[PDB]
């Protein structure tokens, strides 16, 4: 009832098994007839970087159905809000309630069973609506039959032309703000990121596409004639939210004591929350000191802060300065084409933050070889 | 470690904490039978039976269910003698010593074989008969049976026709394969490999393989 020829086909199966990502095409389908034959006898056979909250809990739930590949997140207001994953037999019944015992933000599930295949209407999504709840701004509203690994999806939406007259930002964290565009009728509009504002060619004094929904306005990508080039963009607009902010990731953060933190990391030693706290751990570092001598102030707050090593040049060569005390106090770019390139506004939206760490890094060199 | 007194001998039950899921059950199931079961003389004595409770059942990587006690002058564990005189043993160390390549030895006990559970099914049963007290042990064993198979992956029965609907007594689709008693005649231990399948789905389940040769007394 067990014999050799059972053995030989496991052993096949066990062969190829985990060289089933890149076999030959006789191997997958044996190996499609053998997991069929096995489980009678042997029964086993755009998004971007998340951060690791929410991997961990990606990584436990992922047990739950071998069938699991990803896990769908809605990023929202600095928020990962999963919705579903892409399981291959697990109905996701299960899935958004384990999300919610590994501390994974999950939606009001408030699903009508549907018997009829159907598309929703006034109220027919409008009551929902109300039920929802959503303090995120998520605006579809798709409905999973269970029996299958898609969903029904609706949802309808007018859209006009709104006049900005400026541009904001909005805490919504620690330290990192949103644009909230202000209209002359005094009405508000949502962005996703920075880079759905840059896309948008948003400026002041003028009529927009905007796509009104009634429990939240978004503004509505761009669709025009545009001849304004990206980098006037970039300028514009980093001029706009201040000098106190730079762009990290789809946000920006004001600039602070995070420039200690950078440059305690980069030179091995304790967190210092204040500039003379610094120098002391310095002084008394003779290797970092000693480290620290044979260097420039400028290469040395450019290796803080990760700048590959020459596109720097091609950025700083375009600009003209303001020094007093060998320590910048303002600057302007005056040549606009280099932020054309990606890997430049990358650099140049995230500028005051290295004015900063550099203006710091004087001051300390000056007053430890003082 | 812990301790319950039951109704009947032997009064005193010292479980694993491995097995305490189920042993609050265990004594409701026993002091209504027990005062039947004492009637008569058997092998194993009152004062074993569930000796090999107090065992850890997370240390366990395969379980052997050997249906039956021995029916003449048992010791509460499973296919082991002090002299190597009886047969289930002597065949299973053979057609061990079969694969493993050494043939002079002392003797033989399956137990210390780290990851392997010697197993009755009745816990035991009158002197010189057999499934004698199959109305007594019938949910005992049951419920044994489920808490030991989802410690442990894997099954081998031993016996070809009593072993033969357990599928359905359990609910969890471990992985169950069923083998022949060589106490049995026809030489069914001939006709039959039971091993050398033991640490292969040891292997697809990607873990250890089991230690065979431990077993030899020298």
């Amino acid at each position: 009832m067990t014999s050799s020829a059972d053995l030989t086909n496991l052993k096949e199966l066990l062969s190829l098994y985990k060289s089933l990502r890149f076999s030959d095409s006789v191997a997958i389908e044996k190996y499609n007839s053998l997991v069929e034959w096995g489980t009678s006898t042997y029964w086993k056979i755009n998004s971007f970087q998340i951060p690791d909250e929410i991997r961990s809990a990606c990584n436990k739930v992922l047990d739950s159905d071998n069938g699991i590949d990803f896990l769908r997140f809605v990023l929202l207001n600095n928020r990962w809000i999963m919705e579903d994953a892409i399981s291959k037999y697990q109905s996701p019944v299960n899935i958004f309630k384990l999300a919610s015992e590994y501390g994974l933000n999950i939606p009001n599930y408030l699903e009508i069973e549907i018997e009829e295949d159907t598309l929703f209407d006034d109220e027919l999504y409008s009551i929902m609506e109300r039920s929802f709840d959503d303090t995120f701004p998520k605006i579809s509203i798709s409905y999973i039959k269970l029996g299958e690994l898609k969903r029904q999806v609706v949802d309808f939406f007018k859209f006009s032309f709104m006049y900005i007259e400026s541009i904001k930002v909005d805490r919504i964290g620690d330290n990192i703000f949103i644009p909230s565009v202000i209209t002359k009728s005094g009405k508000k509009i949502l962005v996703k990121d920075v880079d759905h504002l840059i896309r948008s060619k948003v400026r002041e004094h003028t009529f927009v596409k905007v796509k009104k929904k009634n429990t939240f306005s978004i503004l509505y990508d761009y669709d025009g004639n545009g001849t304004e080039t990206r980098g006037e963009v970039i300028k514009r607009i980093i001029d706009t939210i201040g000098r106190d902010y730079y762009v990290n990731g789809k946000y920006f953060s004001k600039v602070g004591i995070a420039g200690l933190k950078q440059l305690t990391n980069k030179l091995d030693i304790n967190e210092c929350a204040t500039v003379d706290e610094l120098v002391d751990e310095i002084n008394k570092s003779g290797t970092v000191k000693r480290k620290i001598k044979n260097q420039s102030v400028f290469d040395l707050s450019r290796e803080c802060l990760g700048y590959p090593e020459a596109d720097f040049i091609t950025l700083v060569n375009n600009m003209r300065f303001k020094i007093e005390n060998c320590k910048v106090v303002n600057f302007n770019i005056e040549n606009t084409n280099c932020l054309n390139n990606p890997s430049i506004e990358t650099i140049y939206g995230n500028f005051n933050q290295f004015v900063s760490i550099f203006n710091t890094v004087t001051d300390v060199k000056k007053r430890l070889f003082e | 470690m812990n301790s319950v007194t039951i109704s009947h001998a032997p009064y005193t039950i010292t479980y694993h904490d491995d097995w305490e899921p189920v042993m609050s059950q265990l004594v409701e199931f026993y002091n209504e039978v027990a005062s039947w079961l004492l009637r008569d003389e058997t092998s194993p004595i009152p004062d074993k039976f569930f000796i090999q409770l107090k065992q850890p059942l997370r240390n366990k990587r395969v379980c052997v269910c050997g249906i039956d006690p021995y029916p003449k002058d048992g010791t509460g564990v499973p296919f082991e003698s002090p002299n190597f005189t009886k047969k289930s043993i002597k065949e299973i160390a053979s057609s061990i010593s079969r694969l493993t390549g050494v043939i002079d030895y002392k003797g033989y006990n399956l137990n210390i074989i780290d990851g392997v559970i010697p197993w009755n099914y009745y816990l035991s049963c009158k002197l010189g008969e057999t499934k004698s007290h199959a109305i007594y042990w019938d949910k005992i064993s049951k419920l044994l049976l489920q808490h030991i198979t989802k410690h442990v992956s894997v099954l081998y029965c031993l016996g070809k026709t009593d072993f033969s609907n357990i599928r359905a007594k359990l609910e969890s689709p471990v992985t169950t394969i069923v083998g022949y008693h060589p106490a049995a005649r026809d030489h069914q231990f001939e006709k039959d490999r039971s091993f050398e399948i033991i640490n292969v789905l040891l292997e697809l389940d990607n873990k250890t393989p089991i230690n065979w040769a431990q077993g030899f007394i020298y």
